[PDB]
């Protein structure tokens, strides 16, 4: 039979997207710090538009414990840890996971949380004033009081 | 910028020293009149508003704090007041007392919240009427449920 | 003084206020708006404490901590429940409005605001209204501007204006809708712009450079080094990540940089992160480029060297002590050449004569600040030493500091000082050949050619001192201006006579020298500052050699046949076609640098230096102070076949394989022995820092911080074995974060400042003796020479005024804070910010050729045709024509020489 | 693929290699528990457990009495990598000092992932050429460079979209 | 007045006990959070001080832990006496319910303590880990030597001075131990082992091989008469580590000690650093930990009962753990100030199906371990001690309470909330064989079931973590929404809590005896020392001196009778 795993599990680590799409992650590095084994490196790019993301993303999985500490350090619950145990390899090199290794094509565990709409920061599609709670931007030069 | 008074203290002789004693302050010597078809959360909101845009934006109490109080006196003429908005006001009060701001702007501004608190908080407890909440729900995250 | 903070006694300074005295004895209050450079203003009211009438009192009242002085018998608490609830109301105030930003912002990690906030304890929002939101502006290729992180504390104004002189950047609006940033987008304009991003306690001003290649504070690999792109030696901590220079830090030194940086320090250091640097050992066979590694190299340098009759050496300014003295001693004393030219050298030699025979004291850059009237002459110190610009700034408003302690104003109330002294200040007297950045606080700005610079200091000397040559022929309007220059200078305390190497003039030195003497034998607190041209040009000066022209005589003759340049360019000091002449002639050129220059396509064998982020050793600065700096990574670390060694390593290897043919990768402290034995005049460098063998309890002390991440995956890609930590047998420090950074550690360098709960820049409070004040255990480096005990005579060599002879066009240098240092020029964000090249003409010179603004002229120097367009110089004087030293194709040496053929192109 | 240093009778010896394998589980740590012959008689070896310098040289020698042909897997990080233990005491990884077939992350991995490796470790015996005697024919072990789990593996991973929220059990 | 105050106990009957017998000069007490008076005694009045508490009234009867501390990098030691080193002694008096710590200061150039064996004879291995770990001399030490790393080991690890991560691997240092493995037998003295009398022509020496580990035996015949066990075979160096992690990345390494444990190894940890943080967590985050922790328990004595003479009940235990924490082994799960997550809905069920299956299987084991002849023929009377045993060689846990002393953190000292629940102590007779311990871990499960019924029966509804601002990490969803709680997570994860300078104490009934935790901070983000007292550490050193005369299957008997595992040995 197959293996029934609780949705809490602690196996596969993944990067997921947000709802609009795009890859959630934010190049904090919050997860990299948090690691208490240090098996996470990973690189801040940046978009035209001035959406930060990871340039790339690589994960020592000969190293990881599987502890869930990036997860929980997580501030925007791109990297997940997922029901998946399966992960046996020829050769230890082959255990280091990049980002095309890591980004599956959705939400995973966390369907609706997207950190960007949140921020403060501009990026496409969320100009100042337009992210949650915040009011839009009143120009210095206007003519109310 | 003075503290309210009510009727019993409409006797008092107008010097410096009989109105400091009652909880005010002579000011201008100028007096104005409220009367009962004022709603004193409405009245304390337009002045708040007024101190609150006057401001010089020079000292961090007076500029985030009137603006906050000035958004629970809204919330509470609209009857979205949360728990914890009087208790709010009156810390907002005692943290804009004199010494705690760089001018005398802001203590000021909070003498007339502090005498309408005061004397006539039957409005502003009847502004509250929603349970309080800045936090929504995050679907895969249990929130942790303080009491 | 005494006060008693929570029933704990403490001795304090009582000129100082509250805040300051706490921080200086270990003690935490929450501030923003307090700055130890700035003074205390009161605007963000942070900082209170509860203050009590006496020891018998239990109410007291919340007072500021930066506003009340810490006068003898106070009490205080900071504790006190009062207090503390008030601290987290203005921490929760200032949460209000903030964006939820901190995993996309710069400042993270390294923010004050996080660490004052955390500090108070402040973690439960309850605010729940909408938040302003601002627009941003652009600043710039250095500063990113983010307004919504902004708590209108203030630093940045006051900074900036107040501080640095700029005049674009202030504050605007009102109530709670108050905007930071400059009237309309575009470049800040001061030259110190770059200290916004440690003086905004927020991530409102970030470094953009480094928010290209961004990491966290945590992640980075710092060093202690000395800053490379002038000759002012500002103390700096460059932190890298993946093999690449990601970021610049100030790093405290209470003698000389305090807090501050120049732009070009700061932005300049791009050049260690090019692609086309020389990252392996290359001969050139044939048409053909073989690669070697260390070991084949030395050998078969050795080779050929050996079967030279001759071989000579030419050093840089660039290099350092270290690596100079190797070829020194590869190629001969009486074979070592400058690698500057002649006029260069006896200028550079003229001042270091002055300056450690002169008999005047030379101030560090923080002393600069405490005198009562400046001369500045030909120097354009903005554009050249920027950091003594700042420093004259500060001395400057030193007038209102003085009325205002007159009324019994406390030093750190800075407001009032501002507004008793008005517009009150100390005399400043620039003297150039245009104007300069100095004109907007000085007293009299003289334009003209540096021949007439160097008589109005002759004249000022013989007007202070009857005994110094006298000058024939000055104009009635200019003696009355020289006598008001007279009155304020002999009125002074300590008068500063500043001058340089860059005017390009030896007389204007000499002319500066003879006004500190008249001013010091008048009984003066004289001091006087000279401003040389690169990082290590007084150590070099104090080397010696010959110069670079007599090199490419031994080169041109055939008396040598073999040359070895260690990080010289030569066309900034020669001729190019000279240059080009003399070393295609020369049948073994070996060129030992860190970048791609010019000379490698003649050179037989190029050795792949370090730059200063990968090498260790010692530079002098232009006060005569020698200071160490520390390599910050090892750059075999990420790509394994990179062989960059340090150039005294190489040149000692080599040497060492020249005479016993076995290479000899020395260490850094046997080298320095060497040189404190060989030179005695250099024997202070020994003391600038401790050798490799310092331990702070038994351990060394830490490039990184300890939360440094990805240890087993960084270079996992390479490959999944974590590799060997790099040993590093030259210094104290160690290549991890196994070793001490503690801010109670008896040492003076301090790689990064890191303390729990001071994250930010603000950690360096924990690193110093006194907030403010010199570390702890004393600020690093060592002054090389005294002050003698006995003068020179004066130089009665004055000049004849300038004539401008038809057909020949004097050339007066303009220097750029970006573009004329070499290596910084090449940093890419500088392209940006470099200004066009313009010929500068005057408007009597530009009607006689019939040229107008912005036509291109074609000019001939050294039998070259070069073309540029025409920008009018209205300070500019007739006969003269203004060039931008150090940019592309025009040598700083070109400063002072004749020009032939201009015409219209 | 490639390999790295009369067919019929090869294959059925890969096959009775492949069906028949006699574990050797070494204890060492907190991996064999979770899992929970002589040297000899065992052609498999599992290191499971923490390398500690102080039995590095027991585990160099009990795989050193083992008999060729003779394959390692490594099971949990610490014998993958070291793990969580970059300490002075511990040795970073089994492949320091012996050579390693099959890799298993996890601390400790599932006993099912020990089934998997198991698998992965038969395909690799059922697809690598070994001398059939010791006096005829070429005295070379030929490794097959196996395609990667993770490469093999990416589209079904990647394709994920939708996960069960860890707010049930 | 709050559990984690500062306190100096100077109102502790012991301190004016000492104060009239030495004088009010001879000692200084020093503020702790440790919840034990703390005094500073000069080295050359160590064992008058030690003697004098060994003959009080009500004495103090055990050497609970002997270790020392580095000193010379502490910046914050405000009202403590010069010191470069220390060495620190940790006695309990079982009849007071007290204990007390001394602490002897040394200097950098003179390293050298009268040794502790005289009074208390655990102190041998303590103070053998205290020599190779920090340098520190003991004076009188009959076999001063390296426990921990082998014997050719150059410098001292927990030396500040000495770095913590791995070294480059070198093959011939390898080879050459292998060759030092192969010939020790042929070169082995009897005298770097502290045997004596080697080779009566009938002495032989054994190596041997719950964990690995070798044992030197002499034989005479059959009969044991001398034995030395070699330990530290697993050392990991946890608490090397704990001075190189934060305070919240550490929680993994307290984990992977005592392996069976999980939770149980988490919550002494959890308690000290937020004794050192001021934080007093609510009612429901101490119901979630008791329950984890026991679930645990319950696991550990299961495994502990069949492996002496069994699948099922550790699969349903691992599957309920698994639910809640994600992981079956290595939970990670506490927190500082709480939990990682709160309980996922549906654990009640899952309990509950636990609960109503298992008291068929207490009646099992009860069945096949009480009423089994054999087993009580074989078990009983083989490697027995008294309670002055127990007391002299730090035997806690199960051992401790055969021989009959009603001694349980759970109850004397109790901790998270323990004290809400109802449950027996089981004690034993005056003897402790395996039988004994063995019927004590059954009545044990037992009560662990129960106080499983009642964390099921009334579940506290409220927050799974504290509300102080040092609660680490902050509760997920304020995190995300709110930029101060995002503050605060931000340094929290990445720099670290700072826990202000101060010394905290916690020790607990883990699974095989008392756990404790002793944490120094020197007000940074990391650990200035982490010291670990396990169970196991004294119970393996108790076997030489209670198989003296015995065979060599009592010793295997007495190996698989001791709850120990070779990991919470070594560390
Ligand atoms: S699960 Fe733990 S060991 Fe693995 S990457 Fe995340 S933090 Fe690191
Ligand atoms: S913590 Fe999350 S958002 Fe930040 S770098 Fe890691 S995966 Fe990306
Ligand atoms: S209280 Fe006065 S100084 Fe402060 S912001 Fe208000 S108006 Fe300005
Ligand atoms: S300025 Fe500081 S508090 Fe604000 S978003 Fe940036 S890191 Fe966070
Ligand atoms: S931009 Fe920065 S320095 Fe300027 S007032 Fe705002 S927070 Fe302060
Ligand atoms: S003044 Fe000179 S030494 Fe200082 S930062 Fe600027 S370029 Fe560097
Ligand atoms: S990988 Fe984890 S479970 Fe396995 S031995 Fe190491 S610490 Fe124990
Ligand atoms: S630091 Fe004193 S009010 Fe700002
Ligand atoms: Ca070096």
């Amino acid at each position: 039979e197959p293996v029934y795993l609780p949705p809490r599990y602690r196996g596969r680590i993944v990067l997921t997207r947000d709802p609009d799409g795009e890859e959630r992650c934010v190049a904090c590095n919050l997860c990299a710090v948090a690691c208490p084994v240090g098996c996470i490196s990973l690189q801040k790019a940046e978009t035209k538009d001035g959406r930060w993301y990871p340039e790339f993303f690589r994960i020592n999985f000969s190293r990881c414990i599987f502890c869930g500490l990036c997860e929980e350090a997580c501030p925007t619950t791109a990297i997940q840890l997922t029901p998946d145990f399966e992960m046996g390899e020829y050769k230890r090199q082959d255990l280091v996971y990049e980002k095309e290794d890591l980004l599956i094509s959705g939400p995973g565990k966390y369907p609706e949380y997207n950190f960007y709409r949140m921020a403060g920061m501009a990026i496409d599609g969320k100009d100042k004033g337009e992210a949650e709670n915040e009011a839009k931007p009143i120009d210095v030069k206007s003519l109310l009081p | 910028g003075t503290d309210f008074l009510t009727e019993a203290h409409l006797d008092l002789p107008m010097e410096f020293e009989s109105i400091g004693k009652a909880g005010s302050r002579l000011g201008t010597a100028l007096a104005m009149a409220v009367d009962h078809e004022i709603n004193m959360v409405s009245l304390v909101r337009n002045l708040e508003e007024f101190f609150a845009r006057e401001s010089c934006g020079w000292c961090t109490p007076c500029r985030d704090g009137l603006p906050w109080s000035v958004k629970i006196l809204r919330a509470l003429e609209r009857g979205e007041g949360q728990p914890g908005d009087i208790e709010t006001l009156e810390q907002l009060c005692r943290f804009l007392g004199p010494g705690k701001t760089f001018c005398a702007h802001a203590p000021g501004a909070v003498e007339p919240l502090q005498s309408a608190i005061k004397y006539f908080r039957e409005e502003f407890e009847a502004g509250i009427k929603q349970p309080f909440s800045n936090t929504h729900l995050i679907n895969g995250i249990q929130p942790n449920l303080l009491k | 003084a005494t006060i008693h903070v929570d029933g704990k006694e403490y001795e304090v300074n009582g000129a100082d206020n509250l805040l300051e005295a706490c921080l200086s004895l270990g003690l935490d209050i929450p501030y923003f708006c307090w700055h130890p450079a700035l003074g205390s203003v009161g605007a963000c009211r942070q900082c209170a404490v509860k203050q009590y009438q006496n020891a018998e009192d239990t109410r007291g009242r919340l007072v500021m901590s930066c506003m009340t002085p810490a006068s003898d018998g106070t009490f205080i608490s900071i504790d006190d429940e009062e207090a503390k609830q008030f601290r987290e109301s203005v921490v929760e105030w200032l949460m209000t409005n903030h964006p939820h930003d901190c995993p996309v912002c710069e400042e993270g990690g390294n923010c004050h605001l996080q660490d004052m906030t955390v500090m108070t304890g402040h973690s439960f929002r309850r605010y729940r209204f909408t938040k302003r939101t601002h627009r941003n502006q652009d600043l710039g290729p250095f500063i990113s501007h983010e307004m919504n992180r902004c708590i209108a504390c203030y630093r940045c104004v006051r900074y900036y204006k107040d501080y640095a002189g700029g005049t674009d950047l202030g504050v605007y609006g009102a109530h709670d809708n108050v905007y930071f940033g400059r009237p309309e987008d575009g470049t800040l304009e001061s030259e110190f712009s770059g200290n916004l991003v440690e003086i905004c306690p927020t991530g409102v001003f970030t470094d953009k450079t480094h928010s290209e290649r961004y990491n966290r504070k945590w992640d980075m690999q710092f060093a202690p080094s000395i800053c490379q792109q002038c000759s002012i030696g500002c103390n700096i901590s460059p932190g890298e990540r993946y093999g690449e220079l990601r970021r610049i830090e100030n790093r405290y030194n209470g003698t000389v940089n305090h807090y501050f940086l120049c732009d070009r320090g700061r932005f300049g250091y791009g050049y260690v992160n090019l692609k086309d640097r020389p990252r392996q050992p290359v001969q050139r066979r044939g048409d053909d480029f073989i690669t070697l590694n260390a070991e084949q190299a030395m050998q078969g340098a050795a080779d050929i060297l050996r079967q030279s009759k001759k071989v000579i050496g030419i050093g840089s300014p660039r290099a350092s002590v270290e690596s100079n003295f190797a070829l020194r001693e590869l190629v001969g004393e009486e074979n070592f050449y400058t690698g500057i030219a002649h006029g260069e050298q006896e200028r550079l030699q003229l001042a270091l004569k002055v300056l450690r025979e002169g008999g005047i004291y030379t101030p560090a850059l923080r002393e600069i600040e405490s005198y009562d009237a400046v001369l500045v002459l030909g120097e354009d110190v903005t554009q050249t030493g920027a950091r003594v610009a700042l420093a004259v700034r500060q001395a400057v408003k030193g007038k209102a500091r003085e009325m205002a302690a007159a009324q019994k104003v406390a030093d750190w109330q800075i407001a009032a000082i501002l507004n008793i002294g008005q517009r009150a200040k100390h005399p400043l007297f620039v003297t150039n050949v245009d104007d300069t950045r100095l004109d907007d606080i000085a007293a009299w700005t003289y334009r003209a050619p540096v021949e007439d610079q160097a008589r109005l200091g002759f004249a000022i000397a013989h007007a202070l001192d009857n005994s110094a040559p006298a000058v024939d022929g000055i104009e009635p309007e200019l003696q009355s201006k020289i006598d008001v220059i007279v009155q304020a200078l002999a009125g002074a305390k300590k008068p500063l006579i500043i001058s340089g190497t860059n005017a390009g003039s030896l007389e204007v030195i000499q002319a500066a020298a003879n006004v500190a003497k008249a001013l010091k034998g008048r009984g003066a607190d004289v001091g006087i500052t000279m401003i040389a041209r690169s990082v290590n040009s007084m150590g070099l000066g104090i080397m010696g050699g010959g110069s670079l022209e007599e090199a490419l005589t031994e080169l041109e003759t055939g008396r040598a046949d073999a040359v070895v340049v260690l990080e010289n360019d030569l066309h900034r000091h020669a001729s190019a076609t000279r240059v080009n002449a003399a070393l295609a002639k020369a049948p073994l050129v070996m060129v030992v640098d860190h970048q791609r220059t010019a000379i490698m396509e003649n050179a037989h064998l190029v050795l792949s230096a370090a730059s200063f982020a990968e090498s260790d050793g010692t530079v002098i600065n232009n006060e005569g102070r020698a200071q160490r700096f520390f390599q910050v990574y090892d750059p075999a670390y990420y790509d394994s076949k990179t062989v960059m060694l340090e150039s005294w390593r190489w040149l000692h290897s080599l040497h060492s394989t020249l005479l016993s043919r076995e290479v000899d990768w020395t260490q850094l402290d046997h080298v320095i022995d060497a040189v404190v034995a060989k030179i005695p005049e250099l024997a202070g460098i020994k003391d600038a820092a401790p050798d490799a063998t310092f331990r702070i309890r038994g351990q060394k002390l830490a490039r990184e911080p300890h939360r440094y991440s990805g240890r087993t995956a960084m270079r996992a890609n390479i490959s999944v074995h974590e590799p060997r930590q790099p040993q590093d047998i030259d210094t104290m420090f160690t290549f991890s974060m196994e070793g001490n950074n503690q801010p109670t550690a008896h040492r003076s360098q301090v790689p990064f400042a890191w303390a729990p709960g001071w994250n930010s820049p603000q950690a360096w409070n924990k690193f110093q003796d006194e907030v403010g004040g010199k570390l702890r255990f004393g600020d690093p480096g060592v002054r090389l020479f005294e002050t003698s005990e006995n003068g020179l005579d004066y130089f009665t060599s004055v000049p004849a005024r300038f004539q401008p002879q038809d057909g020949k066009w004097r050339i007066a240098p303009y220097y750029h804070l970006f573009g004329s240092d070499e290596l910084s020029q090449r940093a890419p964000v500088f392209q940006s910010r470099m200004p066009q090249p313009y010929i500068k003409l005057n408007p009597a010179d530009a009607a006689k050729l019939g040229v107008n603004a912005g036509t291109r002229v074609s000019f001939s120097y050294d039998g070259n045709t070069v073309t540029l367009p025409v920008e009018i110089a209205e300070g500019l004087t007739a006969g003269q024509v203004g060039l931008p030293m150090g940019m592309s194709g025009i040598a700083p040496v070109l400063a002072g020489a004749h020009l032939e053929d201009l015409k219209e192109a | 693929m490639d390999y790295t240093l009369m067919g019929k009778l090869n294959d059925m010896v890969n096959w009775g290699r492949k069906n028949s394998i006699w574990p050797y589980n070494f204890g060492l740590s907190c991996c064999y528990v979770e899992m929970v012959a002589s040297p000899r008689q065992a052609d498999l070896m599992v290191v499971a457990g923490t390398c500690f310098t102080k039995m590095a040289p027991v585990i160099q020698r009990l795989y050193d009495q083992m008999l060729e042909p003779k394959w390692v897997i490594s099971m949990g990080a610490c014998a993958n990598s070291g793990g969580m233990y970059d300490i002075y005491s511990v040795v970073q990884g089994v492949d320091k000092f012996i050579p390693v077939d099959v890799y298993i992350p996890g601390c400790p991995p599932r006993p099912e992932a020990y089934m998997q490796a198991l698998m992965l470790l038969q395909e690799s015996i059922g697809k690598e050429r070994r001398p059939l005697s010791w006096v005829v024919g070429d005295q070379g072990v030929y490794r097959a460079n196996m395609q990667s789990e993770r490469e093999r593996k990416r589209g079904e991973r990647i394709a994920v979209t939708n996960l069960r929220t860890p707010d049930e059990i | 007045e709050p559990a984690w105050q500062t306190r100096d106990h100077l109102d502790d009957p012991v301190i004016g006990e000492l104060r009239n017998r030495f004088g009010p000069d001879a000692f200084t007490v020093q503020a702790t959070r440790t919840g034990v008076p703390v005094v500073w005694i000069k080295r050359e009045q160590l064992l008058e001080v030690g003697d004098f508490l060994k003959k009080l009234p009500k004495p103090y009867v055990m050497l609970f832990d002997l270790h020392g501390m580095d000193e010379r990098l502490r910046t914050h030691r405000e009202g403590l006496p010069a010191a470069d080193f220390s060495v620190f002694y940790h006695l309990i008096s079982i009849d007071r319910n007290r204990d007390i710590m001394l602490k002897v200061a040394l200097a950098e150039n003179d390293l050298h303590v009268p040794t502790f064996t005289k009074l208390f004879p655990n102190a041998n291995w303590y103070e053998r880990e205290t020599w190779d770990l920090f340098g520190i001399t003991f004076d009188g030490h009959p076999n001063l030597r390296r426990i921990m790393m082998p014997q050719t080991w150059k410098g001292h690890p927990l030396r500040k001075d000495y770095p913590a991560r791995a070294t480059e691997f070198s093959p011939f240092e390898l080879t050459k131990a292998k060759q030092d493995l192969e010939m020790e037998a042929l070169t082995f003295k009897p005298e770097e082992w502290g045997m004596k009398r080697g080779t009566n022509e009938d002495f032989m020496f054994l190596n041997l091989g719950h964990g690995a580990f070798r044992i030197v035996l002499q034989l005479d015949g059959e009969e044991i008469v001398d034995c030395v066990p070699d330990i530290g075979y697993h050392h990991r160096g946890a608490e090397k580590m704990g001075e190189r992690q934060s305070w919240h990345s550490y929680i993994p390494y307290t984990d992977r000690i005592e392996y069976l444990g999980g939770c149980v190894n988490e919550m002494p940890y959890v308690l000290a650093v937020e004794k050192l943080a001021g934080i007093t967590v609510p009612d429901r985050v101490n119901v979630i930990r008791v329950m984890l922790s026991e679930l645990f328990r319950i696991n550990s004595h299961l495994l502990y009962i069949s492996t002496f003479i069994a699948f099922t009940d550790r699969q349903k235990i691992y599957d309920l753990v698994e639910a809640i924490t994600g992981f079956r082994m290595h939970p990670a799960w506490f927190r500082i100030g709480g939990v990682a997550h709160d309980l996922p809905r549906g654990w009640d069920r899952l309990l509950r199906e636990f609960l109503d299956w298992m008291p068929k299987r207490l009646a099992s084991y009860e069945k096949a371990a009480l009423q089994n002849t054999i087993l009580k023929g074989r078990s009983q009377g083989v490697a027995a001690y008294g309670a002055k045993e127990a007391l002299e060689w730090g035997t806690t846990g199960a051992g401790l309470r055969a021989t009959g002393i009603d001694f349980d953190v759970r109850k004397a000292r109790p901790y998270s909330g323990y004290e809400n629940f109802d449950f027996e102590i089981p004690v034993g007779g005056g003897v402790s064989d395996c039988y004994t311990r063995v019927m004590l871990k059954v009545e044990e499960l037992r009560q662990s079931l129960r106080i499983l019924e009642q964390c099921l029966n009334n579940m506290p509804e409220g927050p799974f973590k504290a509300d102080h601002p040092l609660t680490t990490p902050p509760p997920k969803e304020r995190t995300l929404q709110h930029i101060e709680t995002l503050i605060t997570h931000f340094l929290q994860v990445s720099w670290g809590p700072v826990m202000p300078a101060n010394e905290s104490f916690q020790m607990i009934e883990a699974t095989k005896g008392i756990n404790s935790y002793y944490l120094t901070s020197d007000g940074s983000t990391m650990s200035y020392r982490t010291r670990i007292r396990t169970p196991s550490y004294a119970h393996l050193q108790q076997i030489p001196a209670a198989i003296r005369g015995s065979l060599v299957s009592d010793l295997i008997v007495y190996l698989g009778s001791i709850d120990f595992v070779m990991s919470d040995v070594d560390r």
